[PDB]
């Protein structure tokens, strides 16, 4: 289950806040995406993370 | 910039600001209607921040302009990352000593050439600190062979590697598409790393001498 995997920023340097499911918390926070290689746990929106991991 | 210094304000007038609601990263002026900045940078909805030093207060030096087209290399790989460079259109041209164009290079840097890294990105290594002015770093390049064993089989014809191998000075998340400038050329766009700062892991940027023929043409039929 990806939507429990931990937030990753990756290799590149920018500063893009996105949004993971923390599933301890029990909700979509935010974090800083570097800018590439994305893992599954990165969504554009709270809703759109909502949508995906919500209940995980 | 982790292990920098504090540029000054308007010493670095070529430096912008990509926003989009906030910061997110820097790109260089090469011409008043044309910034040159990071593939991975990409996004819709940007504003382009002249003039500015502090990027939380509005001191009166600025100017906010919004991009009109955005060009991603053709080639760029989101995998490989190879081809990391975007050109953005502003809207109108901007008003050029606090804001002024940056050259393009005539010919490569060799190694060992001392170079100029900006932006207002992440200043620690271990931890989170962004901030409000903008910070310089002078870092040489490194030759093609130590970038190669720092980062096997990732390092393309199109990068180069700049920093120090003993790690604690190195650009760092919200520096991407800043300039690295060296001898009053842009010679390269902050890229990727591995960390920020860290020992053996230097930073890794675009090679802008391998993609001048590319902008000039793509500036002038845009
Ligand atoms: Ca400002």
């Amino acid at each position: 289950d990806f939507c429990l995997e931990p937030p990753y920023t990756g290799p590149c340097q920018a500063r893009i806040i996105r949004y993971f499911y923390n599933a301890k918390a029990g909700l979509c926070q935010t974090f800083v995406y570097g800018g590439c290689r994305a893992k599954r746990n990165n969504f554009k929106s709270a809703e759109d993370c909502l949508r995906t991991c919500g209940g995980a | 910039i982790v292990g920098g210094y504090t540029c000054g304000a308007n010493t670095v007038p070529y430096q912008v600001s990509l926003n989009s609601g906030y910061h997110f990263c820097g790109g260089s002026l090469i011409n008043s209607q044309w910034v040159v900045s990071a593939a991975h940078c990409y996004k819709s909805g940007i504003q382009v921040r002249l003039g500015e030093d502090n990027i939380n207060v509005v001191e009166g030096n600025e100017q906010f302009i919004s991009a009109s087209k955005s060009i991603v290399h053709p080639s760029y790989n989101s995998n490989t990352l190879n081809n990391d460079i975007m050109l953005i259109k502003l809207k109108s041209a901007a008003s050029l000593s606090r804001v002024a164009s940056i050259s393009l290079p005539t010919s490569c840097a060799s190694a060992g050439t001392q170079c100029l890294i900006s932006g207002w990105g992440n200043t620690k290594s271990s931890g989170t600190s962004y901030p409000d002015v903008l910070k310089c770093l002078k870092a040489p390049i490194l030759s093609d062979s130590s970038c190669k064993s720092a980062y096997p089989g990732q390092i393309t014809s199109n990068m180069f590697c700049a920093g120090y191998l003993e790690g604690g000075k190195d650009s760092c998340q919200g520096d991407s598409g800043g300039p690295v400038v060296c001898s009053g050329k842009l010679q390269g766009i902050v890229s990727w790393g591995s960390g920020c700062a860290q020992k053996n892991k230097p930073g890794v940027y675009t090679k802008v001498c391998n993609y001048v023929s590319w902008i000039k043409q793509t500036i002038a039929s845009n």
